[PDB]
RNA sequence: GGAUAGUGGCCUACCAUGGUUUCAACGGGUAACGGGGAAUAAGGGUUCGAUUCCGGAGAGGGAGCCUGAGAAACGGCUACC
RNA sequence: GCGGUAAUUCCAGCUCCAAUAGCGUAUAUUAAAGUUGUUGCAGUUAAAAAGCUCGUAGUUGAACUUUGGGCCCGGUUGGCCGGUCGGAUUUCCAACGGGGCCUUUCCUUCUGGCUAACCUUGAGCUUGGCGAACCAGGACUUUUACUUUGAAAAAAUUAGAGUGUUCAAAGCAGGCGUAUUGCUCGAAUAUAUUAGCAUGGAAUAAUAGAAUAGGACGUUUGGUUCUAUUUUGUUGGUUUCUAGGACCAUCGUAAUGAUUAAUAGGGACGGUCGGGGGCAUCAGUAUUCAAUUGUCAGAGGUGAAAUUCUUGGAUUUAUUGAAGACUAACUACUGCGAAAGCAUUUGCCAAGGACGUUUUCAUUAAUCAAGAACGAAAGUUAGGGGAUCGAAGAUGAUCAGAUACCGUCGUAGUCUUAACCAUAAACUAUGCCGACUAGGGAUCGGGUGGUGUUUUUUUAAUGACCCACUCGGCACCUUACGAGAAAUCAAAGUCUUUGGGUUCUGGGGGGAGUAUGGUCGCAAGGCUGAAACUUAAAGGAAUU
RNA sequence: GAUUGACCCUU
């Protein structure tokens, strides 16, 4: 059954990408989704998104750009520390100058370079770059 | 889908967007609740009292009509089944399956089909024992059930 | 999923598998089993004493035809017999009777060298003196 | 295809798809005021009726279950609503 | 209640099948004393740790005890193989 | 791999190559080993997807509840400021967890002591309205997991302000006088998983509230329990809102009071669909064999042939009858079933998928150790049946041999009834669930629609076909978006740009599916299941 | 669709 809504979003983000195209519907627009595109779309990786609303969970619209390389989700949410951040990062992510781990902490869903500014840690949700 | 099958069917009402429905409709509220009592005081179960309300009447639910659905209206009114309307439609599907297999011990379909529609019974009724609407140490027994449904 | 489980309390599970899945190494099975101290002939040790006992007739594998001698020899702490091989030209000179060799492994962790079929140990010591310093003629095995 | 307006699709496509696959999914049935010849008796009945729906008065069935929708009966005025 | 320096089935009289257990109890094995700790990585770490420091145990094995603040002490006693 | 009367590899003459007071060996261990794989393996064909379903523990599990708007701060730039020949920060308008205000959005009773962010001008650091930023007592972080801040791995390490033991490994030494004096820096900085502590935070996952109200406040309201702090003469004692609380009546307040209804799942209903299953039981020819007159000498078999039956009539032809089995042509890149499997009619019995639904429930779900249901054929125990074919066997032939292939017979079996068995190249050699990614000729079950054809009335109507075309199936058709070792694969893709959930299995070849111990079985055997030992390949795609 | 069975040495 469906599991992991914010693994499928990224999964339709990252397959529409690839293919080239410049819009993407996503299914069912998570709360989780919501923040993560927005951090997505902070950092300059997809523009504009829509909610549809239906009364049962909501649909989502990506505008995407060319800029986007891989989303992706770390399940499960690995229990992330300050010490487990550059871990991360220097696991799964390009290079130390662009890319950006996700992170769900007290103070919201944020990346890891706002984290680390907050000086805050949390639980892992995913990657972009 | 089909927890006890191969099929991957998607089949289902496509519920309207309108949750205050449907402007064509000049019936009052304590009317719908009404004849919602009145149908199941004559015996019929939540999907019956709905379907008929759907249809020989104009009435899109009774969640949009009025302020609740069929079966919280009449757990409200002190019309609720014993047990839930699928429960029991689980366990009468089991019955008429145990009756048939007595006579035909040589069913082995019908014995695997007997395990299947068992199994979703259990899981079903651990399902609302856990809700309560089941007492505790309810449990489906073949033999307790024949009375059980009729 | 990848086969094996991901969930955040999956841990004994990944434990469990793990444990069951490492049974399918040689060195941990053995290991774990204590196949050296049970049925390994040295008993799990570097080197073994021995005494060189007699003739056997066997023969070597590809491609020869020599059937001289290749040591019979019974431990003293198992009591096991094992072939070794005599590992230099000359093995006439100190195979003579009843000799204490000293004897090593080939190598290979218990297995055959060469074109030697079914022996595992070479000498290395002939009653306490080396056998390259009797090939190389720089010490002398005990005359008197 | 590479770019195209899902928030804002065509009428036609959305038609064309089936009733789930929908940005926002509607039910493509309907509801219909009949009314029999003679007495105008007006009753409103659901497309896919599942049920012998008739009215209290007498023997005039309006409409024939089916597998989708319901075949009403050969003399009966139906209005869309 | 007794015995302890003291709590406590540590043991004595009556009252239950109470307690543990697939979240692995119980049993078996360890060529198992435990920990601090060598050998690699900003994370894969796998082994080893008898051994200089700390906590245990033993003084051939079991058992018992005197003195003593402190010992079941064995370079202290009382009993076999 | 070298050596088989021309050895760059053996034993010697060899530059003595390489390390060097060291170097070579053996065993174990580590990295290489992404050949243990949480990071991070592999399972169509190389080892590996359990035969197929159910199911408990375990693991995992749709979305939803405070979201956004305005002023002030220790604390990030090149700094017209060059005031000190790069610590010098004002208009600093390029940003912030947290302390305050409005936005329906407050930092826990009720009684006090410093007398609580202050209603209280003493000609220029204040006598009383409200508490938690210490203390008093009833109360709540209903419960976590999680995540920065201090004893936490008591002792040497991690690099050191520095240090000449011949430099260095090392220990913590050491350094400077108007040299008769004497003085002195320093031996700290990371905590080695998990655990318990105190602290800020709320994202990430809730059984908990209040629903057949024994729900929340009521300074307004009449009735039962332990201290009496107000005293008359004393450590016992009585009474008017009690300080620490248990039912009462809404005169008596608050919009009293249930999140969607997931292209999740269950259930109901409707018309269908299917060679899905079980029973009573219908039919079809064929095969074999039997009841009759006719017929003639061959006939059935093979690559020529021969055990064979045959003028007491064989084969061939009657009209038939009996038995048992099977269900042909229709029959298909077609259907149904969880697989095994299922193909003659009627009826009955229950079941099922897909579709349709502006029905109902509401997360009931996915996969699953133990535990179970079914499970081709062969086989086993009995009873039926026993036509055909036919392991065994009999027998003729070819053959060097033929107890094989080929020919004719032929027990067991093949068919059923009860009971076992539980295996298969049980195969798609491809686990299940969920999502997403060039395009199509087609097909099966449904089947939004198109005033498109026929018997009836070519001039209403209940057929069926033809075309747009959703949905769910069995499958197919051309580079690669991609994958792969390739064959090939719309999955075997979305995997070094490596994490959706979950079960099972494999770790070079053999020994070996063996031994042994269990366990099931009447047995055959099934399931679980090794080591010793041996071995350098064995294997996967056919490139010439 | 007959009888064609076998063939000791290295990359």
């Amino acid at each position: 059954t469906r599991s992991s809504v914010l693994a499928d979003a990224l999964n339709a983000i990252n397959n529409a990408e690839k293919t080239g195209k410049r819009q993407v519907l996503i299914r069912p627009s998570s709360k989780v989704i919501i923040k993560f595109l927005q951090v997505m779309q902070k950092h300059g990786y997809i523009g504009e998104f829509e909610y549809i609303d239906d009364h049962r969970s909501g649909k989502i619209v990506v505008q995407l750009n060319g800029r986007l390389n891989k989303c992706g989700v770390i399940s499960p949410r690995f229990n992330v520390k300050i010490g487990d951040i550059e871990k991360w990062t220097a696991n799964l992510l390009p290079a130390r100058q662009f890319g950006y781990v996700i992170l769900t902490t007290s103070a919201g869903i944020m990346d890891h370079e706002e984290a680390r500014r907050k000086h805050v840690s949390g639980k892992i949700l995913g990657f972009v770059y | 889908g089909r927890m006890h099958s191969a099929g991957k069917g998607i089949s289902s009402s496509a519920i309207p967007y309108s949750r205050n429905a449907p402007a064509w409709f000049k019936l009052s509220s304590e009317s719908v609740i009404e004849q919602i009592v009145k149908y199941a005081r004559k015996g019929l179960t939540p999907s019956q009292i709905g379907v008929l309300l759907r249809d020989a009447h104009g009435v899109t639910q009774a969640r949009v009509i009025t302020g609740n659905k069929i079966m919280r209206i009449l757990k409200s009114n002190g019309l609720a089944p014993e047990i839930p309307e699928d429960l029991y439609y689980l366990i009468k599907k089991a019955v008429s399956v145990r009756k048939h297999l007595e006579r035909n011990r040589k069913d082995k379909d019908a014995k695997f089909r007997l395990i299947l529609i068992e199994s979703r019974i259990h899981r079903l009724a651990r399902y609302y024992r856990t809700v309560a609407v089941l007492p505790p140490n309810w449990k489906y027994e073949s033999a307790t059930a024949s009375a059980l449904v009729n | 999923g990848k086969g094996k489980p991901r969930g955040l309390n999956s841990a004994r599970k990944l434990r469990v598998h793990r444990r069951n899945n490492r049974w399918a190494e040689n060195n941990y099975k053995k290991r774990l089993l204590g196949t050296a101290f049970k049925s390994s002939p040295f008993g799990g040790s570097s080197h073994a004493k021995g005494i060189v006992l007699e003739k056997l007739g066997i023969e070597s594998k590809q491609p020869n035809s020599a059937i001289r001698k290749c040591v019979r020899v019974q431990l003293i702490k198992n009591g096991k017999k094992v072939t070794a091989f005599v590992p230099n030209d000359g093995c006439l000179n100190f195979v003579d009777e009843n000799d204490e060799v000293l004897l090593a492994g080939f190598g290979r962790k218990g297995k055959a060298k060469g074109d030697i079929p079914g022996v595992r140990f070479k000498v290395v010591k002939v009653s306490g003196v080396s056998l390259l310093a009797l090939w190389k003629e720089k010490k002398e095995k005990p005359r008197s | 295809v590479l770019v195209q307006d899902l928030l804002h699709p065509t009428a036609a496509s959305e038609a064309r798809k089936h009733k789930l696959k929908t940005l926002v999914q509607g039910p493509r049935s309907y509801f219909l005021d009949v009314k029999c010849p003679g007495c105008l008796n007006i009753t409103t009945v659901f497309s896919h009726a599942q049920t012998a729906v008739t009215c209290e008065s007498c023997s005039t069935i309006l409409c024939t279950p089916t597998g989708g929708k319901a075949k009403l009966s050969e003399g009966t005025s139906f209005r869309r609503k």
